[PDB]
């Protein structure tokens, strides 16, 4: 009679999250990061003018 | 010092196997002989959540 | 990282997941069976070493093996809630 009932069955490595410097700027295209950036600058600008 | 049911039908040559959901004890396998177990059939709890 | 799946028996694959915090075991169960002990084909403990088993395994023996032998553990990492932020995730915003 058996001792220990079990099946077959997968074992695969956890890949466990590496944060990058830059992944809370992923979200944001680079240049979607600099559009906004020029247009910071630009509506700053011409509000006073 | 008298088996009913299953086992008492069985062990007094009323009938061949016994297929069913018997589960298989040590007191079972000692008056008649059981196959292989096709399913594991243990004790457990019930609860209402 | 050489392979990325490895197949094989349930007990000792959950047994090296509940040791080795870097691997789990994640397939559905299939092919269930069970371990057993092997003997020749005509020999006079197999009916006495069937009863001892099946005696141990409805007393209070087996469970305790598998309490001493496989169900202790130092660490599963096991929760359906999504990932507690650590450290090391954001620390790049403490970099800024």
């Amino acid at each position: 009679k058996p001792f220990k009932y079990q099946g077959l069955t997968i074992l695969v490595k956890k890949e466990i999250p590496r944060s990058t410097l830059d992944s809370f700027m992923q979200p944001f295209q680079s240049t979607l990061w600099l559009l906004v950036g020029l247009s910071v600058h630009v509506v700053a600008v011409m509000l006073y003018l | 010092n008298v088996w009913n049911g299953m086992i008492g039908e069985v062990v007094y040559q009323r009938a061949v196997m016994a297929v069913g959901s018997l589960t298989i004890n040590e007191e079972r396998s000692e008056v008649v002989d059981f196959s292989v177990p096709f399913v594991e059939t243990g004790i457990s709890v019930m609860v209402s959540r | 990282n050489k392979l990325h799946a490895f197949i094989w028996d349930s007990a000792v694959l959950e047994f090296e997941a509940s040791q080795k915090c870097d691997l789990v075991t994640t397939g559905e169960l299939f092919f269930r069976s069970g371990f057993g002990i092997g003997m020749r084909k005509d020999s006079p403990w197999k009916q006495n070493v069937s009863l001892s088993i099946l005696k141990s395994h409805e007393n209070g023996f087996m469970e305790d093996l598998d309490k001493t032998w496989v169900r202790y553990q130092e660490c599963d990492s096991r929760s359906n809630a999504p990932a507690t932020l650590t450290f090391e995730n954001m620390a790049g915003v403490f970099m800024l």
